[PDB]
DNA sequence: AAAGCAAGCATAAAAGATCTAAACATAAAATC
DNA sequence: GATTTTATGTTTAGATCTTTTATGCTTGCTTT
């Protein structure tokens, strides 16, 4: 939603812009798509994502945050690894 | 006026007459049928008992005993054949008195308010129906007062069955599923999960935290295939009934099943129907039965049964092959009668024993065109004779290129298999020790065949014996059957094909384009008014500009608008067509 | 057809 | 009256607004705590593995503290990084504990022989385990072939997926079905099928099924069905 | 040609009984009207029995109003509970203590308007699953099946026949 | 020539807002 | 005094009127 705009979007689009750290993170390559779908249910049921008002995986969906808030909470994370800080800063 | 009208007669709170039911024919189809559907019934319920035990020895674990219990079972894509398992899972809780059932079925819950009242009522109910409070006033807490107003003394199991988990809205099914675990370790619950297809939707549609809070696990009733291969190989083709269907209405019916529908069921109605329409015939085709109530029958018979056995075909040939008395004074006919008769039976029962060492011989074989399974090489040999076919030329091709040592082993375990089918069912049957006094010295010839192939040029030996002793005399082309054996076979597959597999776009069709078909003209093989205002729109494309298409109309045949606004009218009642909705007077073809 | 069998047929055997 | 939720309260609020209330965080343990929650449980997992006589004999001398705090911190390398919630990591601690126990039964030196296990036990977080007929497969090739390969691809080949009406799924099933079959009331019933058993699903149209203009939806992704192209022979790439 | 198959139609009338008394229900499938066959059939040999005739093409027919002519004009047991579902259940506890109280109902139509959407013919599917009750039903649209699945199609135990004069949709567009 | 994007358009369905018909539980009185 | 019955006030679910939006479809311009 930074690179296109806040456009809606949906599991199978953030599959692939994940997919795409995936296979080069040398840490999450042992996680599937079964375990991505439950993350993302369940930012689904804390309602840091809202529905835009059909299957499970194809739902659009809207992001709840300012950039703020994410920008601040990478900062007061616990034990983050690196690597996804260095997606942070790209 | 009214939409729905009554002729009511003397009701308060067996159709046939007098003139069918006392005739043998419906004695005999109802003993035969019911033995039919009992020993079905049996074969599903042995198949059955390893699931139904591990379901009571789970609920009577869980009794024996926060996250609920909950015991999925992978029921095949069919409905019906499952319920009356269901119900007999209730009454084995009603057996052992340790819990009480409500079915749960998705028509119930349309929201969560229903699906709770449903739940509760049918608790109260069934605890009533082992041994009517308000619709409004059915809560969970109640059936908690209710449960510890009873049940504290003794603690018996409340069971959710759940038939249709595919049919049921997500959102209800999770409101509910979250209900029942706020109320475990106070209401002693278990839930079962009818999942027609696969463990993919229960983890799909059940969400994060639903899934989070339940204990699921997982039970395999049979598959539908293996279904129709259990009850072909263990009724449909065991000895002791004397029906025997023709190869074209068995390949149709295992077609059906494979190819339409997995419906148990509905292989039980097309056999029951193809048992109606051969034995409706009259009391003549009562004759195929057991033996010695088949002489009895032919003591029995009057002389429109005597009519209805001379025209069918097979008796053709046998005259053909040759009395007087034997053809008009019908007498001399029932005597000849238990030699066809038991010929017939004798080929059937010989028949049974040789294909089961033919598929016992073929069937360890790699690729086995044929088949390696009893049905496929039934279908086969009864469609043509079976030493023309191509398949099993190929497969002496490969049964000649044999290792000598794997082969007397293969037919040793044929001939353990054929004895055991000897000992095991043929045995019991009436004319059932003449067929092995037939068939036992062509066992000896093929004994001693193994004898020697123990001690190159001998197989081809074995296979001439084979082909001999078994394949030419007892395997033997329908048309090649003993004579009259149309009343033991069903070849008929027109009537059950055209009364059983149901086509309303063929009927339309062949309706709307041969009428001659249908109305039998002397004259259009005067044409009927839909049917050229239906080739005039087969002729047009997508969209109808509709006084173009009335211009044809007129130029092939005022009144001539009312015959075509009725025309159009029958079309779109029809569903060929629809008018436009973006446009008024103007058409479009569906 | 039954009725070219049944002449020739009760020709036959009778 | 307190309540209990993991929402934030500011979701809470309607138009009328609401009086005072008092605020209260409870935040997810950091892994170090959680290695302390699951490390509390000792006493009862090792009187556990006493229930269940060589094997005990080594059990009762090398089940010991920090035995488990090593076990656990084995874990929480691996698991932690998928979810931080307490009661899945208790259910599956104890049966990794209960498959980890035997190369310590017999004779780090344990790692890899667990090592192995946990990347499939990972697999299976979440999900709490202890056929189709022929035409059928065809026709669920076809809607996918229906609810993928857009509105006009189709003349040349004959955003998520795509709704599409039933006479698309029926002149895709004619051209994929290469035998012409009669439209018998079984393969109608078939397409209900597959609409009762979430192979299908409708959108639009519920009132007039028999117009033809509703508006169904296929829900099945790639991978099942290529195997029902495998389990037929047919290759569905080619289109 | 009309005459000729409409006696060929009239013959087939004892072993339609036949297929009825095995709990088979007749389903006919014609282009023309089934009107006239079906009222010959109702008059020459269902002069004494409950038939049920339905007029399903009717604009306003209600499944309410054949429950309650079912549960009220036949079993006398007044009006059904509001919910059809608990209607069909009190109508198959009510037949299940009663053996020889056989009936029929002749539905001109299952496709009718009203009885179009899926939960009328699930409560129809749930009427003919009775042993005791028997159905005969006709069919013109050539869209139907599309909404009967094969649990439906399975307890609507069918036996279905072309029967198919071609006589005009006269009563089909009455109403 | 047709293929694709576009002004619009015209019904459709999806809340949703509000009201009416059927159900239904309760009060109260008639009667045994 | 107890039961029953039924007359009625209350409830609840469906029916219907807005209106939104909206999206498949019309068709029409425009373009390769």
């Amino acid at each position: 939603s930074q690179i296109y705009d806040r456009d809606s979007f949906n599991f199978e689009i953030i599959y692939a812009r994940f997919s795409k750290f995936a296979k080069v993170s040398t840490t999450m390559q042992a996680v599937e798509r079964s375990i991505v779908l439950k993350a993302f249910e369940h930012l689904r049921i804390a309602e840091l994502i809202m529905p835009l008002t059909v299957q499970k995986e194809f739902e659009m969906h809207k992001l709840a945050l300012t950039y703020s808030q994410i920008h601040h909470c990478m900062q007061r994370y616990q034990a983050l690894p690196t690597e996804v800080a260095q997606w942070a800063q790209s | 006026s009214k939409g729905c009208f009554v002729y009511k007669n003397g009701a308060t709170r067996s159709l046939l007459g007098k003139e069918v039911v006392q005739q043998p024919f419906y004695e005999e189809y109802r003993k035969a049928w019911n033995q039919i559907n009992d020993h079905i019934a049996d074969l599903q319920h042995r198949s059955y008992a390893r699931t139904l035990e591990q379901l009571v020895d789970f609920v009577v674990g869980q009794a024996e005993r926060e996250v609920l219990p909950t015991a999925a079972l992978l029921t095949g894509i069919n409905q019906p054949d499952h319920l009356s398992q269901f119900t007999a899972l209730t009454q084995r809780l009603h057996a052992q008195r340790a819990a009480m059932v409500c079915v749960l079925q998705s028509r119930d819950c349309a929201t969560l308010k229903a699906a709770v009242e449903t739940l509760v009522f049918g608790l109260v109910e069934d605890n009533a129906e082992v041994e009517r409070l308000r619709r409004s006033q059915c809560t969970m807490k109640q059936l908690k007062s209710w449960y510890t107003n009873n049940f504290d003394s003794e603690r018996r199991q409340l069971v959710v069955i759940l038939p249709d988990f595919e049919c049921f809205n997500a959102s209800v099914l999770q409101d509910l599923i979250l209900i029942l675990s706020a109320h475990c370790g106070s209401l002693p619950f278990v839930l079962v999960l009818g999942v027609a297809t696969a463990m993919t939707a229960v983890h799909g549609t059940l969400p994060y935290h639903v899934s989070s809070k339940i204990r699921l696990r997982v039970f395999q009733t049979q598959a539908a295939p293996t279904g129709l291969n259990e009850v072909l190989d263990k009724v449909l083709l065991s000895p002791k009934y004397a029906f025997h269907l023709s190869g074209k209405t068995f390949k149709f019916l295992t077609h059906i099943f494979l190819y339409y529908d997995f419906s148990i069921h509905g292989f039980i109605q097309g056999f029951k129907y193809c048992l109606m329409e051969h034995f409706f015939g009259g009391n003549a085709f009562a004759l195929c039965t057991d033996y010695s109530k088949a002489l009895g029958r032919i003591k029995q018979l009057t002389h429109e049964d005597m009519e209805t056995i001379r025209r069918l075909p097979s008796f053709r040939p046998y005259v053909e092959q040759i009395i007087i008395a034997v053809l008009t004074d019908d007498d001399y006919l029932k005597k000849k009668l238990p030699q066809l008769l038991r010929d017939c039976l004798l080929h059937f029962l010989l028949f049974r024993c040789s294909l089961e060492f033919l598929t016992e011989l073929v069937g360890d074989l790699p690729r086995c065109p044929l088949g390696k399974l009893r049905r496929e090489l039934y279908v086969n040999c009864l469609n043509r004779a079976i030493i023309s076919t191509p398949e099993y030329k190929e497969c002496l091709q490969m049964l000649s290129f044999l290792s000598k040592d794997e082969f007397v082993a293969k037919v040793n375990r044929a001939l353990e298999r054929t004895e055991q089918f000897l000992v095991e069912e043929i045995a019991p049957l009436e004319l059932g020790e003449a067929c092995t006094a037939v068939l036992r010295p062509k066992l000896e010839a093929i004994r001693l065949a193994v004898d020697e192939v123990v001690k190159g040029r001998a197989l081809q030996k074995t296979l001439q014996l084979i082909e001999t002793q078994i394949v030419q005399d007892h395997l033997r082309a329908l048309q090649d059957a003993p004579p009259i054996h149309e009343l033991f076979v069903f070849s008929d597959i027109a009537t059950v094909r055209r009364n059983i597999i149901g086509a309303p776009r063929a009927a339309l069709h062949t309706a709307l384009n041969n009428p001659h078909f249908y109305m039998q003209c002397k004259c259009c093989e005067t044409l009927p008014d839909l049917s050229v205002v239906y080739k005039l729109h087969l002729e047009c494309g997508r969209m109808i500009n509709l006084f173009d298409w009335l211009q044809a109309f007129r130029s092939v045949v005022p009144q001539i608008q009312a015959r075509f606004t009725r025309a159009v009218a029958e079309l779109q009642f029809l569903g060929y067509i629809k008018m436009s909705k973006r446009k008024t007077d103007h058409a479009t073809r569906l | 057809d039954y009725e070219i069998w049944k002449a020739r047929m009760l020709a036959k055997a009778q | 009256v307190i309540l209990l939720s993991q929402l934030p309260f500011e979701k809470f609020y309607n138009k009328t607004g609401l009086s005072e209330i008092v605020c209260l965080h409870l935040a997810q343990y950091n892994k170090a705590e959680t290695q302390r929650i699951l490390g509390s449980d000792f006493q009862q997992v090792r009187n556990q593995l006493l229930e269940q006589k060589k094997r005990l004999e080594i059990c009762q001398e090398a089940v010991t503290e920090d035995f488990y705090n090593n076990y656990l911190n084995l874990f929480l390398s691996v698991f932690y990084k998928a979810c931080r919630d307490v009661p899945e990591l208790q259910l599956t601690a104890r049966k990794c504990l209960s498959t980890y126990l035997e190369p310590v039964l017999d004779g780090s030196r344990l790692w890899r022989h667990i090592a192995g296990p946990l990347r499939s036990a990972l697999t299976q977080i979440y999900m709490r385990i202890e056929e189709l007929p022929y035409y059928a497969k065809f026709l669920l090739i076809a809607a996918f072939l229906a609810s993928h390969n857009a509105a006009k691809q189709d003349k040349r080949l004959f955003l998520g997926p795509k709704s599409f009406s039933i006479d698309r799924l029926l002149a895709i099933f004619y051209a994929i079905l290469e035998e012409k079959v009669g439209l018998t009331c079984n393969l109608l019933s078939q397409i209900s099928t597959l609409v009762h058993l979430n192979l299908l699903s409708f959108v639009s149209g519920e009132q007039n099924i028999m117009e033809g203009s509703a508006r169904l939806q296929c829900t099945i992704g790639l991978e099942f069905v290529l195997q029902i192209g495998k389990v037929v022979g047919f290759n569905v790439r080619q289109y | 040609s009309i005459n000729a198959i409409m006696e060929e139609y009239r013959s087939y009338f004892p072993k339609w009984m036949c297929i009825l008394n095995e709990g088979f229900n007749i389903l006919l499938y014609g282009l023309g009207s089934k009107h006239q066959l079906l009222q010959s059939f109702h008059r020459e040999v269902l002069h004494k029995q409950t038939v049920l005739v339905v007029n399903g093409f009717f604009p306003s027919l209600t499944i309410k109003d054949m429950l309650d002519s079912i549960t009220s004009d036949i079993l006398d047991a007044g009006i059904s509970p509001a919910n059809p579902h608990e209607a069909v259940d009190m109508i198959e506890e009510e037949f299940a203590l009663i053996p020889e109280t056989h009936l029929f109902l002749i539905v001109h139509n299952l496709d009718g308007a009203m009885l179009r959407n899926v939960k009328a013919q699930a409560i129809l599917s749930r009427l003919a699953r009775i042993p005791n009750i028997h159905l005969l039903a006709s069919i013109d649209h050539i869209n139907t099946p599309l909404l009967w699945d094969q649990g439906k199609l399975c307890s609507f135990n069918f036996s279905w026949w072309d029967c198919t004069t071609m006589l005009p949709y006269t009563n089909e567009t009455a109403f």
